[PDB]
């Protein structure tokens, strides 16, 4: 049993017709202090998987090392390591899910919420969640922390059920994710303007975008707001 | 001679006699054949009886839905090694949601057998195994020796009089490899291969044991009247 | 000296082969499987007339549906029986059912090769495990110290085994009744035994689906011996 | 829960209700709280269903290997003692069991009370569970050694009914057993709803209730 | 790996002999001569510093060792075995006595502990006996001055005077003629030097001889003042110069 | 302080027929007042004509099912591909549950299939292994909403025959699979109305001698 | 730990260490057991090579395992103490867990199991001891007499002897003991036990020990004079 | 591996003897003779030190006679180092018993415990046995004065008079001749010294070659006193009995 110290906030994601999108801001908070501004919380595994992590950053860095070691170990005595016997999103997820549940069962958890996004060998989209309790679930849209409360409602307006996935393009899906990140910057007190975004497509592969910023923000209406009720000046 | 008392002792010519004696137990064992195409992989085994009142000792063991083996030598040692394979196949599924690659299954058996050849007190395994399976890179056939040596092959045979079946497969190499999408013809080639190792006795209904795995075929064993079709 | 788990140049474990020689010195035990049941019979072989023969326990219950006869160093069989009984009852605990005869035999045979430098040597006793289950019906198994087990229609182990097995070769057929099997075991036991066969120096038992495993009374066996004598004198 | 058992001239009667509760919610009304250890041995369940079920089924397996080893049926005293020693290892760990071990052995009919606290008591009459307090009134007032099997079966049935009526956590149905030297005999499942009205009419009892 | 020698390497032969102990005693016989003499007001222990090479600094190799402030030791036989026994002897004096009773052990009980360690090497699995005989001189309040010999078997005997190693038979005869119960410490040192000269071939001086005494308390060697009851160690190693001074009056 | 347990909501329902059995459960997964998934399967085909659902804490439910599927696999290996009967599976599951008596699987488990006589069978489990065979059983969040309805409409409780006035009960006539599925759908539709953790979808697994069949029905998404 | 396999098979199928343990039993002093109609008598030889012995304190040959069961032996004396201690511990453990004293058959089965365990365990040698275990089961009047040996086999006997010259006394018992009519009284049973030892013992003075066990935990050891009266009567009848 | 070098200390010979026990007894037969004699009013322990030297410090020396507690003492024959291991274990056992039951340990119970330890080294562990034979002299309120012996086999027996070590055959014959049941301590003292004087391999029996001890109720009223004799006291008793 511990408490989280340096933390990362929401990770958000969704499926679209040819793949998946995932995003997360670049902040490492220390309670109410916005301490570390250059923290990458999306970690690619090969060219077909991206693991997005929220929660304790020290435990994130530990998981990041486990994944790096997993790739090394998979290549051992494996001539098809870059082909048929490469790591799949489903393999990577089940491994983490196994680790998370085992750690909670020893009353010493990895204080994280994780979303594994990727595309399988057969072109199928993979998107599944796991957390410190070992709880797992899958949905067309997935989000952690505040994203669950604010992002999911917006992303579910695009993909409300399974049948909406083929009807959703990459441009529409990215637009929805970027909008959600803006909303989280308006409303989450432990968020940052700077974020990373990753697209895993079955045709165009893995596209990893860094140093993105929330833009097209609405603040001008603030000038007209005066006092808390009766004040006019 | 003076260097065969235990597994921990090299001979003056660099030989390990206890391992060689374990290898001898395989040659005493009943014949078993393995062969594959690009779509399927087949095991054929000649079972042995104690007498006319006795049953015919089982030769083939299932390890997973996509993998299994045939044995020749000490049957209990095959039970130990197959139990290990069952666990490893199972660890791969539970932890990684991943079917164990046949090549990696061979590497694990090699390493398990090796530990018994370098340490004092223990003994080498006294059995040879032919592992077949269908994984993400297609059909596979492996040969396991208790020295630790594992080899991927198109076809092979181990046990008594296995040289006859091995020569046949070496001639038929170009033919049986092309038998794709036809399980019965691939088994026929295996039954014809094991027939080259027979003397005096012939293939009867409770004598023959066949197993197959493939693209849309789980590892299944055929015994009794199920193999009368191929006699 | 030399390792306990050492292979011979022929590819056999010395200790396993030597334990098989000890089993050849043991008293005779015979098993016959039929569609009406499996019969088990043993030679008691008391070393002295003062020895109370009814205390000689070479036929043993493992469960209601599984029996067991032994031959060789019979003291070694006690821990095997104990394991078998535990395995049978434990499976009933975990699965609310009777355990398959083959599965029980496999569990006993797993102990066999657990020796090295675990126990210090192989078992010096062979077992005839007879029983019934719903899947494979009436069954008879021969469990060796090699860890190998063969199923048999009929089998003899002990000192008069090869002579008895040849006799079982000719006499057994798939339509044998239980009564015919009882007399057949008595006949072959009488043939290979040193002393004259009676109810006190030989013991019968059977396993049926209805009544389960039963060791025969000396009064019941005595009648089967008298029935045997008369039918041999009939021609 | 209401369970009872008592020794008498012609063996031992064993009776129990069938209600399982989860707070105020009635989870089940078809619970077998009498356990068949062996054809000459019974065990009752009260408190933790999981605990009582597991340890008494593990007992039955202990009692069975005893029979194979010793060519003899285990005594009620020895069986009760194995259970008591088993649960004593986990004392303070949170086990919740209130059981009776009922049977007939060489010493005649036998009845032992065993719980997770560590008590193991031999007695002619027991009742355990939340509704035991109601059952004891009917038992103590009508219990004799010279009881017929018919009257004894009714007494155990009537005693459960008394508790099922008053105790909110007891009810559903009554399971009856009679243990003889030739083994236990099951005497059926009796719905309390139907049984209550029947007893009310035939006996005249429960006048305060309208029917 | 694992130490798989869990069986005894020293066993009884048909004649009743414990071979390895006898062979250890043979190794002691080959060793350089060392001796001990007990006086009325002290004890002396002495040996030859057999230098393996003239380039070797023999001062760095100490054959005579302090075990406690009032107990010293010398040996004959295998040097490395002696060195580890001294390490263990120093430690056991603390762990099995000083940390319990708050004072240093009496000579006989420290000897008893060393003896035990040597006996165990004679019976325990996968070890050979120690190839040394020890001479342990010491003083304690209630037993006074004492001198003990300890053999590879673990057996120990108290001596008025004795010798072990190369020329022990001749040296013990020499000591029998010279020893009496009225000897002062200086007389014992003189006899020790006379006895030791007979077994030495080459150079015989303070640089080739190692000699120490158990005698009066040395407050100058204590290292601190302020506690009346602490009066300093009775063990003292004689210097090269101090030995040479007594070789002129020899 | 770290709490190793959670509540993922969900509700399940098992009904045993004369020669069939159904195991139904909603597809909604939740934490607190949030929805995790509108379609997260909760009832599984475990092999040997046995279906299973472990409702409550999803992580413990997934582990138990995973372990039972594993137990079935090894039962085939160890006992010559013998079919695991429903009564044998039930007893095995108790021992899986009680192996964690002092750190329980926080789930309410139900399995369904056919007994060895071919009749429909449902077994119900508490978190620590107490089990029993039942004809009708709901488990999980809205269990208390559904069970009283099933007592009335499956076992005809408190129902008597008109004209007799409480003297003669309504006879226990058997139900068909089509009649049972109607009761299942009405149970979940009613539970959806009054329980916030119930909704989104309903997946039913029907077991017969022919095998395991599935049926899916939408539920309200509010 | 010392794991060496000392008890192993030889080419002819013999475990020599177990067979050499029987030779230690052959060297041991003679012990005899005879069961009558309502009693069991245990006779034991005392070798008269050892005089100046204190017979008060010297370990007696017959040991009580419980109030109703006794154990005598032949072979290594030190080994027998280990089996007796284990048997005594088990006897109390049985009373403690099952609330009944051990049956004679159960106690024998335990001791025999211990002996067997030492024939296939690493780092240990077999017990050089054979035992005679006698007594009466709780609430039973049927006499019980069992024998064990180093290999671990055990069996029930109407009458039996073990130790040195046991071949001779067994010969005597086989012709003198009638199964249809066993020693009806204590006198007849003791007399037959003393007679059997007189075939081997030498002098009938302090060389013969006798212990009578009767039902319901009635165990007593005869004195020198009481035994000497049997020795006197036997030889006076023999002079004819 | 290591098997090659294992002597196998715990095995039977074809004749059913324990090799190492027999060879340990052979060792003990060369050790100095120790004698124990039990009288009605006490026990005597006498023992011969092995070929001593004039330069041996006798008054502070102890190789034969050891104190286990206030009521029990032992005479040693064999390897002294091996004996001290066992002696310390026996001292601890006596104190354990006293702590547990608040009563002094009965003699036989202490003897059985030590003998069981010796037995263990002959049956398991693969180690050589202790090359030691003890004579136990002790008193308790159950059996009174008691003499026991134990040897490397772990077998123990009770005695009126007994010898261990060298020349036991000769010594036992002499004791068997002159011993009587109504004997007293002063007479037993004389018998012990006379027996040693005749069986000794030395030219003459002197004070410096002996260890001597008595256990007497010759303590003021109902209690027992152990007397380990000093060199001068052994010299006086040698003159008194008329040996020197
Ligand atoms: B009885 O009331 O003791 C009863 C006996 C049990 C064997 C079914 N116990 C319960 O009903 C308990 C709760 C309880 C109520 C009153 C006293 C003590 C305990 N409930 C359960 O065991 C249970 C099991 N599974 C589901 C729900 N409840
Ligand atoms: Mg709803």
């Amino acid at each position: 049993t511990q408490q989280p110290i340096v933390t990362g906030t929401s990770v958000i994601s969704m499926k679209y017709d040819n793949g998946v999108i995932i995003a997360a801001d670049n902040l490492g908070s220390y309670g109410s202090l916005l301490r570390f501004n250059g923290v990458e919380r999306l970690i690619p595994v090969g060219d077909n998987t991206v693991v997005g992590i929220s929660g304790d950053i020290s435990d994130m860095q530990h998981i990041e090392r486990l994944l790096k070691d997993l790739v090394t170990e998979n290549a051992y005595d494996n001539p098809l390591a870059d082909a048929e016997e490469a790591l799949e999103p489903s393999y990577i997820f089940e491994y983490l899910a196994t680790v998370m549940y085992q750690r909670r069962s020893k009353m010493n958890p990895l204080w994280n919420a994780i979303i594994v996004a990727g595309v399988q060998s057969n072109g199928d989209q993979f998107l599944r969640y796991v957390n410190l309790l070992g709880v797992t679930y899958s949905s067309p849209t997935l989000a952690t922390g505040f994203g669950a409360h604010m992002a999911n409602p917006l992303l579910r307006k695009v993909v409300d059920r399974e049948s909406d996935i083929p009807k959703t393009t990459v441009q529409v899906a990215e637009e929805a994710i970027v909008n959600a990140m803006r909303v989280l910057y308006y409303r989450d007190a432990r968020s940052s303007r700077n974020f990373s975004l990753a697209i895993i497509d079955k045709n165009t592969g893995l596209t990893f975008k860094k140093n993105l910023q929330v833009e097209n923000m609405k603040w001008d209406f603030a000038k007209d707001i005066k006092g808390y009720g009766t004040q006019k000046i | 001679n003076n260097y065969d008392g235990d597994t921990v002792t090299f001979s003056p010519t660099g030989r390990l006699f206890q391992v060689e004696y374990a290898l001898e137990a395989i040659k005493q064992g009943s014949v078993t054949v393995g062969l594959r195409s690009n779509t399927h992989a087949v095991l054929v085994a000649l079972k042995r009886n104690a007498d006319e009142l006795s049953s015919y000792q089982k030769k083939i063991i299932k390890c997973d839905e996509h993998m299994g083996l045939s044995l020749a030598g000490l049957a209990p040692d095959a039970r130990v090694l197959s139990n290990y394979l069952r666990q490893q196949c199972n660890y791969s599924s539970l932890v990684f949601n991943r079917k164990l690659a046949v090549e990696r299954a061979g590497h694990l058996l090699c390493d398990k057998a090796q530990k018994n050849t370098q340490s004092y007190g223990g003994r080498p395994y006294g059995v040879g195994l032919l592992i077949i399976g269908y994984d993400k890179s297609g059909a596979h056939l492996l040969e396991f020796q208790p020295s630790g040596n594992v080899t991927e092959l198109y076809g092979t045979a181990i046990g008594a009089r296995s040289q006859g079946a091995k020569t046949y497969l070496e001639r038929t190499l170009d033919t049986f490899i092309k038998i794709d999408g036809n399980p019965d013809e691939l088994i026929k080639a295996g039954v014809e291969a094991i027939s080259q190792s027979l003397r005096d006795e012939s293939l009867t209904v409770d004598n023959l044991s066949i197993a197959i795995v493939g693209k849309d075929t789980p590892f299944t064993i055929y015994d009794g009247e199920a193999v009368a079709k191929y006699i | 000296d030399r390792g306990v788990s050492t292979f011979s140049p022929e590819g056999r474990l010395f200790q396993v082969e030597y334990s098989l020689e000890a089993i050849k010195l043991g008293s005779t035990a015979i098993g016959i499987a039929t569609k009406e049941g499996v019969v088990l019979g043993v030679e008691k072989r008391a070393t002295s007339p003062l020895l109370e023969s009814d205390s000689i326990e070479k036929i043993v219950e493992i469960d209601r549906h599984i029996g067991c006869a032994m031959s060789g160093l019979t003291a070694d069989a006690r821990s095997m029986i104990e394991h078998a009984r535990t395995a049978a009852v434990t499976h009933n605990l975990y699965y609310d059912e009777d355990i398959n005869v083959e599965s029980l035999t496999q569990s006993v045979c797993d102990l066999a090769l657990r020796f090295g430098e675990l126990m210090s040597r192989p078992f010096g006793v062979a077992l005839l495990i007879a029983g019934h289950d719903a899947d494979d019906g009436y069954q008879l198994f021969h469990a060796e110290p090699s860890g190998t087990f063969y199923r048999y229609n009929a089998k003899a182990i002990g000192s008069g085994s090869e002579g008895a097995q040849a006799e079982l070769l000719n006499e057994w057929h798939s339509s044998l009744t239980l009564k015919e099997a009882e007399l057949l075991v008595l006949k072959i036991l009488k043939q290979v035994m040193e002393e004259k066969l009676d109810e006190n120096n030989a013991q019968l038992s059977c396993i049926t689906k209805q009544d389960g495993f039963k060791i025969y009374d000396n009064e019941k066996t005595a009648e089967l011996i008298k029935e045997l004598k008369e039918k041999e004198a009939a021609e | 829960t209401t369970t009872l058992a008592f020794k008498f001239r012609h063996g031992v009667i064993v009776a129990a209700d069938s209600r399982a509760t989860a707070g105020a919610y009635i989870a089940s009304q078809t619970v077998k709280k009498v356990i068949e250890i062996n054809p000459y041995l019974l065990g009752t369940m009260a408190g933790g269903a999981a605990d009582c079920s597991f340890w008494e089924r593990l007992l039955a397996r202990q009692c069975r290997i005893y029979e194979l080893r010793n060519k003899e049926r285990i005594s009620v005293a020895a069986a009760s003692k194995l259970l008591a020693n088993m649960v004593y290892q986990y004392k303070g760990m949170g086990l919740s069991m209130g059981t009776m071990i009922c049977g007939w052995d060489k010493r005649g009919p036998g009845l032992y009370y065993v719980d997770s606290e560590g008590n193991r008591i031999s007695g002619a009459t027991f009742s355990v569970g939340s509704g035991s307090v109601y059952a004891y009134g009917v038992l103590d007032s009508n219990y004799k050694w010279d009881l017929s099997v018919e009257d004894a079966l009714y007494l155990g049935k009537r005693s459960i009914l008394a508790a099922a009526h008053r105790d909110a956590y007891s009810g559903g149905s009554v399971n009856l057993y009679h243990v003889t030297e030739d083994g236990w005999i099951y005497h059926g499942n009796h719905d309390v709803g139907e049984l209550f009205w029947k007893v009310k009419e035939e006996e005249g009892s429960f006048n305060n209730v309208i029917g | 790996m694992t130490d798989r020698y869990s069986f005894s390497l020293t066993t009884f032969s048909p004649s009743g002999k414990l071979g390895q102990i006898d062979y250890a005693l043979t190794a002691v016989k080959q060793g350089v001569t060392s001796l001990g003499i007990k006086a009325t007001n002290g004890v002396v222990i002495a040996t030859e510093k057999k230098s393996s090479s003239p380039l070797a600094m023999s001062e760095t190799l100490s054959k005579v060792s302090l075990l406690t402030p009032d107990i010293g030791a010398v040996y004959s036989g295998m040097g490395p075995d002696y060195r580890v026994l001294v390490d263990k002897s120093r430690k056991v004096a603390h762990t099995s006595y000083k940390r319990i009773y708050g004072e240093y052990p009496p000579t006989k009980l420290l000897v008893s502990e060393v003896a035990k360690i040597m006996q165990e090497a004679t019976q325990s699995g996968g070890v050979r006996p120690f190839g040394v005989s020890l001479l342990i001189a010491g003083h304690d309040e209630f037993n006074g001055f004492s001198l003990y010999q300890v053999d590879p078997s673990g057996s120990y005997f108290p001596w008025k005077a004795t010798a072990i190693g190369k020329g022990s038979v001749a040296a013990k005869t020499f000591l029998e003629k010279r020893w009496n119960d009225e000897l002062e410490l200086e007389d014992a040192i003189h006899i020790a030097l006379l006895t030791l000269k007979e077994s030495v071939e080459g150079e015989f001086n303070g640089d080739t001889i190692e000699l120490a005494i158990i005698g009066d308390e040395n407050p100058d060697l204590l290292g601190y003042t302020g506690i009346p009851t602490d009066k300093g160690p009775r063990f003292r190693k004689l210097t090269s110069q101090e030995i040479n001074d007594r070789l002129e009056a020899l | 302080q770290f709490n190793p347990y959670g509540d993922n909501g969900g509700t399940i329902l098992g009904i045993a027929g004369e020669d069939f059995a159904v195991l139904a459960g909603d597809t909604r997964n939740i934490t607190d007042y949030s929805i995790n998934s509108r379609y997260e399967p909760k009832v599984f085909d475990c092999g040997d004509n046995i279906v299973m659902s472990a409702n409550g804490f999803a992580a413990d439910g997934d582990a138990l099912v995973k372990r039972f599927k594993n137990s079935v696999k090894w039962y085939h290996f160890d006992h010559n591909d013998k079919k695991l009967s429903i009564n044998s599976a039930a007893r095995n599951i108790q021992h899986l549950l009680y192996s964690r008596r002092f750190f329980p699987y926080y789930v309410y488990n139900i399995i369904a299939g056919l007994d060895e006589d071919g009749k429909g069978a449902v077994y119900s489990f508490d978190p620590v292994g107490s089990y029993q065979r039942e004809q009708c059983r709901a488990g999980g969040a809205a269990a208390s909403l559904i069970m009283p309805f099933l007592d009335n409409q499956v076992n005809f409780k408190n129902q008597y025959e008109p004209g007799t006035n409480g003297k003669v009960k309504k006879p226990l006539k058997y139900l068909s699979v089509e009649e049972v599925i109607k009761l299942v759908r009405d149970s979940f539709t009613s539970a959806t109305e009054r329980h916030i953790q119930v909704g989104d979808g309903l997946e039913i697994l029907i077991v017969t001698k022919d095998g395991v069949r599935k049926e899916f029905y939408e539920l309200k998404r509010d | 730990g010392y794991d060496r396999a000392l008890s192993i098979f030889s080419p002819d199928g013999h475990i020599f260490q177990v067979e050499y343990a029987l030779e230690a039993v052959k060297r041991g002093t003679c012990a005899v057991g005879v069961k009558g109609k309502n009693c069991v008598v245990l006779g034991c030889e005392r070798r008269s090579t050892l005089k100046l012995q204190d017979t008060r304190i010297t370990p007696s040959k017959v040991s009580k395992i419980d109030s109703h069961v006794v154990l005598s032996f032949s072979g290594l004396n030190a080994d027998s103490r280990i089996l007796i201690e284990k048997a005594r511990v088990e006897a109390q453990s049985h009373r403690l867990t099952l609330e009944d004293p051990v049956t004679v058959e159960y106690l024998t089965r335990y001791v025999a199991g211990v002996q067997q365990r030492y024939t296939q365990s690493g780092g240990v040698r077999p017990f050089g001891v054979s035992t005679l275990i006698a007594g009466f089961d709780p609430r039973d009047d049927e006499p019980k007499l069992y024998q064990t040996e180093p290999s671990g086999i055990y069996s029930s006997w109407s009458a039996q002897t073990i130790g040195r010259n046991s071949k001779t006394v067994r010969e005597f018992l086989e012709k003198n003991y009638d199964r249809k009519e066993p020693p009806a009284t204590v006198e007849e049973c003791v007399k037959l036990t003393v007679r059997s030892l007189l075939e081997v013992v030498q002098t009938g003075a302090k060389n013969i020990e006798i212990t009578v066990v009767k039902p319901d935990s009635d165990i007593v050891a005869l004195s020198s004079e009481e035994i000497n009266q049997y020795v006197t009567q036997i030889e006076q009848e023999k002079q004819e | 591996g290591s098997r090659r070098y294992d002597s196998r200390t715990t095995i039977f010979s074809p004749e059913g003897r324990l090799y190492q026990v027999e060879y340990a007894l052979e060792s003990i037969s060369h050790a100095g003779t120790a004698i124990g004699i039990m009288a009605s009013d006490g026990i005597v322990l006498a023992a011969e030190r092995k070929v001593t030297s004039t330069l041996l410090e006798q008054d502070t020396s102890t190789e034969k006679l050891y104190k286990l507690n206030d009521k029990i003492a032992v005479a040693v024959a064999g390897l002294t180092a091996d004996a001290e291991i066992l002696i310390n274990t026996a001292r601890i056992h006596a104190q354990n018993y006293l702590k547990t039951y608040n009563e002094d340990i009965p003699v036989e119970i202490l003897v059985r415990r030590l003998s069981d330890i010796k037995q263990g080294y002959t049956q398991h562990g693969g180690l050589r046995p202790f090359g030691v034979s003890f004579i136990y002299a002790g008193y308790d309120d159950r059996y009174g004065y008691q003499l026991y012996t134990s040897n490397p086999s772990g077998n123990y027996t009770g005695w009126k008079a007994i010898s261990v070590g060298a020349n036991t055959s000769a010594a036992q014959t002499l004791l068997q001749m002159d011993y009587k049941d109504d004997m007293k301590v002063d007479d037993a003292i004389e018998l012990a010294l006379k027996t040693l004087s005749k069986t000794t391999d030395s030219s003459a029996l002197t004070y410096d070659r002996l260890e001597f001890a008595t256990i007497r109720k010759g303590a003021n009223d109902g209690e027992v006193y152990q007397k380990i004799f000093k060199p001068q006291e052994i010299k006086d008793i040698l003159v008194k009995t008329g040996i020197t």
